[PDB]
RNA sequence: GAAGACAUGUCAGGUGGGGAGUUU
RNA sequence: UUGACAUUGUGAAGAGACAUGUUUC
RNA sequence: GUUCUUUGUAAAGUGCCUUCGAAGAGUCGAGUUGUUUGGGAAUGCAGCUCUAAGUGGGUGGUAAAUUCCAUCUAAAGCUAA
RNA sequence: UUGACCUCAAAUCAGGUAGGAGUACCCGCUGAACUUAAGCAUAUCAAUAAGCGGAGGAAAAGAAACCAACCGGGAUUGCCUUAGUAACGGCGAGUGAAGCGGCAAAAGCUCAAAUUUGAAAUCUGGUACCUUCGGUGCCCGAGUUGUAAUUUGGAGAGGG
């Protein structure tokens, strides 16, 4: 698409004495790492998605609390990959979402509401304990006894 | 963006969150090959800075290096000399793991060019490295001016002489007056200082 | 034997001193004899001991009773004296 | 005092090629004379103060202008490096004499050198194979030959002592004023 | 100002000082709104070192003398002993 | 299966003609 | 051969000391 | 020098106002041990332990506390003579 | 049930590189003794002899977390000088350079750290052509865990 899309607004320039603004201003989810953390403390991206396999956890560890501290909605989606189909890559391991049509506005809306419920409300409760408490079954049908 | 999250994040070891990943990242290479390749850098902030580019031609490999003083290869210690040089136990190794490290990983990686390295973990018998590499032989470093410099021959083996940057810490390579014995080699130095200059006419 | 100094650097103690029976020969021959013939308050040559590379004025000899402007950075006690009989002012420079 | 208890024959060397290096060294400047035929073969260097007060009083010349330098000459840094005028970014300009002087020899070095125009039809160079040739360093005059004699009877012996001593009680000083 | 002689506390020749630009490098140490957020933000994931956490202890227990000889006995250099203890009074006030 | 925060790199104390230098 | 320092995690009671969750055997 | 293009309607520079200025962490540094230097109450290098902040840090050849002062910005890199 | 992401394997896969010799000079590791102190262990020999690893016509170093305390010097290296001085040393044998000054020669700089986000604009490889130390059109792949442009503190950047 970029292809015909640039091969239009060449056209459209040359011969069509255009200033470049011919093609619509496009709606498409930032998806850098660097770019998506930049965007954030700017209070411009409208919703947060984060992938909980990144193998280095240390890249994504912050992502979450900063987002809190600036109040954006933040969304932890299981798999790195499932961001990467969407957004035309093979791994992205994170999505946001930064103008959006009017017509998506209703859903977009709603799906933050959700999305602060189910997580930002639980920020200030699951800082405070420790998971990791499980056993194996042998150990555990051992010690049962 | 995430650079320096990433740089002060790491920077606090001592953290709960840094103890549990680094706990089970010291038994992960544990159950590893002493030397191995890392598909991709585990500290993207340090390895950025170092001059790595995430592009065809960079390489990062995992070495486990032991850790502690220096047995002196003689048999049951008998230096066979004067009393002094009879020590053994309390030889210190002068060059640091990391320069033996990045050394090893060298010697199994002799097609590529050490370019830098930086600590990733540490454990009671064994040391952790990632080492950052460059392979001359692919067009895009040949045909790139920010890194082409490296492939001319002069840069052959860079770790083993000392020309890296944990290298040329070992050899006291700095400006000042503390490092006069070392300035600009101490090899060369001495032999320049001891030389006895005679002109045509004698001064 | 004595207090030690590390890193004792020579260019402290750079001190040469000149001796007022030398002090005369700093003019140029040219002017010497013509300043000598010469000697008042109003035009009296000026002796940039500094420019020669003499740190501090010492008197050993007798100067003429011919008035000279003697710059230097230090004079001893007897120096001034014998310079301000001859005529002369002691200036400081550094 | 020798120090000949070491295996200093091995390391016994003798300049038999002064001679020669001096040659070599001719030939060198020559040929790149040859390659810098429109140049003068070094870059104008500026008027600096030495150190060390043993060598103070004497003017050297130093590795280039100051950027400050270069600014008030007219022109700028990279200009400045393309035109034959060394630029050292280190040194700082904290003497309004020794920075005017630098901005005259710079307007002077300006002047008195012709930039062939980038399209060609240069005319004839007819190079100078030294450019502190044509700039030699002056060393600023101290005083005039001879001055009216002036006096107030302050003792410069007395002076200097006085301030030799008033530099050691200081500290002791400004203790007992509290 | 110099007072024009070879001795004294002001001894030198008398020159015009221009002054010079100030030296950027010499702002490296200064701090910069990006770099304090990230390390407030740090500081608020990581917490308090198992170290941090015994010094302010001894603070809050046994006074800031013996917190600053523990600091000095573990950082080593006295100097950053002080800037540790005081940065440990911060957090402790911080909590009311 | 046994065992387990114990065994298992750096300093310090002990023993050490098993081994090296030197004196008589 | 012995002592100390990291490898040394996670669990109750008694012993206590703080704070409004931490430390010792 | 000559000849084929007009390179580009693309890049660079300078002046003033305004808001910033990110600059390298198992690193600096300290204790101990070994080696080394003319380096001396410890010049440099190394094993173990502790382990830092950003108007901060290094140096300022005598250890330590207090308060100023002068110069640079380490833990990244290339480069003929 | 099907297709993806991450890791790890197999390839006599397509395109590549490394060993080794030489080693006077260089860059590091390792490393003694004879001798000397008329004995000898600190020490000297020596940060040398031997051994080991790494390249080139030079190598290294190189643009200061430097030197100075000055009316400031201003990449690195070499010669004279400093200077057989400070200083070190059962203060004994003996060891021992640096700042300033004169000359030899002169060159600068660039990576991370910025959201291009109204456009991954980057690049390896395969294919057809061509003016073949490469360029063009097309197609896979590397790449958002950051490939293009700008900036490196001397400065520099968003706006007017």
């Amino acid at each position: 698409e970029k292809k015909e899309r640039l091969t239009k607004e060449a056209a459209a320039v040359a011969e069509g004495k255009s200033k470049q603004d011919a093609s619509p201003k496009p709606y498409a989810v930032k998806y850098g790492l660097n770019h998506v953390v930049a965007l954030i403390e700017n209070k411009k991206a409208k919703l947060v998605l984060i992938a909980n396999d990144v193998d280095p956890i240390e890249l994504v560890v912050f992502l979450p609390a900063l987002c809190k501290k600036m109040g954006v909605p933040y969304a932890i989606v299981k798999g790195k990959a499932r961001l990467g189909t969407l957004v035309n890559q093979k791994t992205s391991a994170v999505a946001a979402l930064t103008e959006v049509r009017a017509e998506d506005e209703a859903a977009l809306a709603k799906l933050v509401s959700t999305i602060d419920a189910n997580f930002a409300d639980k920020y200030d409760e699951v800082k405070k304990h420790w998971g990791g408490g499980i056993l194996g079954n042998k150990a555990q049908a051992k010690m049962d006894k | 963006g995430a650079y320096k999250y990433l740089e002060e994040l790491q920077r606090k070891k001592q953290s709960d969150v840094l103890r549990f990943l680094q706990r089970v990242r010291v038994w992960e290479y544990r159950q590893k090959n002493v030397i191995h390749r890392a598909a991709r850098p585990t500290r993207p902030d340090k390895a950025r800075r170092l001059g790595y580019k995430a592009k065809q031609g960079f390489v990062i490999y995992r070495v486990r290096v032991r850790r502690g003083n220096r047995k002196r290869p003689v048999p049951k210690g008998a230096t066979y000399g004067k009393p002094t040089n009879q020590g053994v136990n309390e030889l210190k190794y002068q060059r640091s793991l990391r320069a033996t490290a990045e050394e090893r990983v060298g010697r199994r990686a002799a097609n590529l060019r050490v370019l830098n390295s930086y600590w990733v973990n540490q454990d009671s018998t064994y040391k952790y490295f990632e080492v950052i590499l460059v392979d001359p032989q692919h067009k895009a470093i040949r045909r790139d001016a920010r890194y082409n410099w490296i492939c001319d021959p002069v840069h052959k083996h860079r770790e083993a002489r000392g020309l890296t940057a944990t290298g040329k810490k070992s050899r006291g390579i700095n400006k000042g007056h503390k490092f006069n014995n070392t300035k600009a080699g101490r090899r060369k130095t001495w032999k320049r200082q001891n030389t006895l200059s005679l002109w045509r006419y004698r001064k | 034997v004595g207090m030690r100094y590390f890193h004792k650097q020579q260019a402290h103690f750079w001190k040469p001193v000149l001796n007022l029976d030398k002090l005369w020969t700093l003019i140029p021959e040219d002017k010497r004899d013509q300043y000598l013939k010469s000697a008042s308050k109003e035009t009296a040559p000026v002796i940039d001991t500094l420019a020669a590379g003499y740190g501090k004025i010492l008197g050993k000899g007798r100067i003429p009773n011919v008035p000279v402007i003697v710059k230097a950075r230090f004079v001893s006690k007897l120096a001034e004296e014998k310079i301000r009989a001859a005529g002369g002012v002691v200036e400081l420079i550094a | 005092k020798n120090h000949f208890r070491k295996h200093w024959q091995e390391r016994v060397k003798v300049h038999f090629d002064q001679a020669g290096k001096k040659v070599s060294r001719r030939n060198a400047r020559a040929t790149r004379a040859a390659k810098i035929a429109p140049r003068p073969l070094d870059l104008l260097r500026p008027v600096v103060r030495a150190p060390t007060v043993k060598y103070n009083r004497k003017v050297r010349a130093g590795r280039g202008f100051t950027l400050a330098e270069v600014k008030a000459a007219g022109l700028t840094a990279a200009y400045a490096r393309t035109i034959g005028i060394a630029v050292d970014h280190r040194r700082q300009n904290r003497n309004q004499e020794i920075f005017d002087a630098n901005v005259q020899r710079l307007k002077e070095y300006q002047s008195k050198i012709i930039v062939f125009p980038r399209n060609g039809k240069a005319p004839e160079a007819e190079q100078v194979l030294s450019a502190a040739a044509t700039f030699p360093i002056a060393q600023p005059a101290t005083d005039v030959e001879a001055r009216a004699v002036q006096d107030n009877g302050e003792s410069a012996f007395r002076t200097l002592r006085l301030a030799r001593s008033e530099k050691k009680f200081r500290g002791i000083r400004e203790k007992r004023a509290r | 100002v110099k007072t024009g002689i070879a001795i004294g506390l002001n001894k030198g020749k008398k020159v015009t000082s221009m002054t010079p630009a100030p030296k950027i490098s010499y702002k490296k140490g200064a701090a910069s709104n990006r770099t304090k957020f990230v390390r407030s933000l740090v500081r608020e994931i990581a917490g308090l070192s198992p170290y941090e956490r015994r010094l302010i202890d001894l603070i809050r227990n046994s006074g800031e003398k013996r917190a600053r000889k523990v600091a000095k006995k573990r950082l080593g250099s006295f100097t950053r002993a002080k800037a540790k203890v005081e940065e440990m009074n911060n957090i402790i006030a911080a909590s009311r």
